[PDB]
């Protein structure tokens, strides 16, 4: 009931997790995720990503970590708790260790 | 403890994509059906209270709600990859919810 | 009879002997093998160059993705198909928009839903498959009006026919999408099994054979599937085509089965399938019965290919050509994802 999570990232990330069981339309016919593809620009994933930190249903949100570099001064900008953003590496994008948002929050991390 | 799950997301989330590609070996195309035939979610959050001191600290708890997802035998038919492929993701689902909370 | 091999190439000889030609440049065993061994996707563009494959990656982004071979390989198959199917007469002809019937089906499934859930036709067109095509308008604009595309669809769409049995507009909104797309597959395949009947000579014979195991491969494929999902007994039946081995007797107890087991007791009353839920293992780290599947078929698609008068030529080129684009893209994944051990899981087309 509570939360919801959100998805901003390629094509299989959002299928996978669509199959997952996750993700939803609202009663305004709006979905929780966004599929970016090689034509999408920064202002449709900003735009999307601003609308998940300020919607009050969402809490968690997945991204692929291309997509957090991106719009990674949207990253660091929300500095709160129930927005938790999570990076993930995508199918072909490698796995991610670097730029990790709480490897910055704590400079005393491996 | 942050460390050590993120370590675990990067194997468990690496099984989970070649899983789909699986699925796609047999199913080809289903993706486009999977994102515009999306109305209810079977997995949501609920906020619970983990009192660590007399500090009081948020975080995620995963809750099953349990809205039936939408089941798919129209691509080649592969129910058994695509089922497979519904496990992988929904475990790595609730290790994500693990990994938000540990964010707080 | 002596109804082939005599008026077959007056019109149809040219397509025969080109359609050969073009079967004669699938990856071969060897070739395969010479892709396996490059652990890059660089030198997999560089190696596929070997064959009639390649040069088709050119000019495209410096970094070498999956998506790209995966759409620039379904892009020279349709390319080639539709040369063929445009230099075609009505006696091929028919026999070819059965196959490309086959693509719309999935394609008219995207054009409702997203009407159904307010979606353009605009948007939806680009995530069509190829062969669909729709030049027809009225179906076109359809200002996001169910009514208006199914209209559209009774009138300016060959597939007007197969849509009797899911009709009235009401069918549209309470059956589920997938009861829908597999009640109009039934349709399509009845149809275009019969239509193979009415060409009664080396077609018949040549064709029919892969047509009654893919009918039989969906009654096995889909009882199993469905054992976990909720559906009744009885629209599960309704779901079975009649052309194939099961017909007379067999699914009936595939429509009362609840479980694998009695599914694979049915299969023990047909050798040919027998075999294959033996083969199916099942093991965590073995081939299941959706590969085995595919493996016969491609059988059954070579095998189609020791009958030079007859139109099934046709129909297994485009598919074991699709095979071979999923074997192709599987080694794309697996360098892509680097899951050497799994490269093996390709299904050879000889």
């Amino acid at each position: 009931r509570g939360k919801l999570i959100a998805v901003i990232g390629d094509e299989d990330t959002v299928t996978g997790f669509l199959l997952g069981g996750i993700g939803e339309l609202n009663k305004n016919r709006h979905p929780n995720f966004l599929v970016v593809e090689k034509d999408t620009t920064i202002n449709e994933i900003e735009d999307t990503f601003r609308q998940f930190l300020n919607r009050d249903d969402i809490g968690i949100i997945l991204i692929n970590q291309y997509i957090a570099e991106m719009v990674r001064h949207a990253l660091d900008a929300h500095q709160r708790s129930i927005p938790a953003v999570l990076e993930i590496p995508s199918k072909e994008h490698p796995y991610d260790a670097a730029k990790d948002s709480i490897l910055r929050r704590a400079k005393g991390m491996f | 403890k942050i460390i050590e799950t993120k370590m675990l997301m990067g194997e468990v989330m690496r099984e989970a994509a070649f899983s789909l590609a699986e699925a796609k070996f047999t199913a080809g195309d289903f993706s486009t059906t999977v994102i515009q035939n999306v109305n209810k979610a079977q997995v949501k959050i609920r906020a619970k209270k983990d009192n660590v001191a007399g500090v009081t600290l948020p975080v995620f708890e995963h809750y099953h709600e349990g809205t039936d997802s939408y089941e798919l035998t129209g691509l080649a038919r592969g129910g058994e990859q695509l089922a497979k492929l519904k496990r992988n993701y929904a475990k790595a689902v609730e290790l994500l919810v693990e990994l938000a909370s540990l964010q707080t | 009879s002596f109804f082939p091999e005599l008026y077959f190439n007056v019109d149809n000889g040219y397509l025969e002997g080109l359609v050969r030609g073009l079967k004669a440049g699938v990856l071969s065993q060897a070739d395969y093998l010479n892709l396996v061994q490059c652990e890059t996707l660089e030198d997999l563009k560089l190696h596929l160059q070997s064959t009639d494959y390649g040069n088709f990656l050119a000019n495209e982004a410096s970094p070498l993705t999956v998506s790209v071979i995966d759409d620039k390989l379904k892009e020279k198959m349709v390319v080639e198909f539709r040369h063929m199917r445009n230099h075609a007469y009505e006696p091929l002809a028919s026999f070819l928009d059965f196959i490309t019937y086959s693509y719309m089906i999935d394609n008219v499934i995207l054009l409702i839903t997203g009407t159904l859930h307010q979606r353009s036709i605009a948007e939806l067109v680009p995530k069509c498959h190829p062969l669909g095509s729709f030049e027809q308008m009225e179906a076109v604009n359809i200002a996001q009006t169910p009514a208006e595309l199914y209209n559209a669809i009774l009138v300016d769409t060959p597939l007007a026919a197969f849509f009797q049995d899911c009709i009235s507009e009401q069918d549209l909104d309470e059956m589920n999408i997938e009861i829908i797309r597999n009640t109009l597959y039934k349709a399509y395949l009845e149809s275009f099994y019969k239509f193979c009947t009415l060409l009664g000579g080396t077609t018949a014979d040549a064709m029919c054979p892969i047509l009654e195991f893919e009918a039989d491969r969906r009654a096995f494929i889909i009882t199993i599937n469905s054992f976990g999902t909720e559906l009744s007994k009885e629209d599960r039946a309704k779901l079975f085509p009649h052309c194939g081995r099961l017909y007379p007797e067999g699914l009936a107890q595939l429509a009362r089965a609840d479980d694998y087991e009695q599914v694979k007791n049915v299969a023990d009353y047909y050798p040919e399938y027998k075999l294959l839920f033996e083969g199916a293992g099942s093991n965590p780290g073995d081939k299941t019965l959706e590969d085995r599947f595919f493996e016969h078929e491609v059988k059954l698609n070579k095998l189609a290919f020791l009958n030079q008068f007859h139109f099934g030529v046709f129909y297994a080129f485009v598919k074991l050509k699709e095979q071979e684009c999923r074997n192709i893209v599987w080694i794309a994944e697996c360098i892509a994802q680097r899951h050497r051990a799994k490269i093996d899981n390709y299904i050879p087309i000889f």
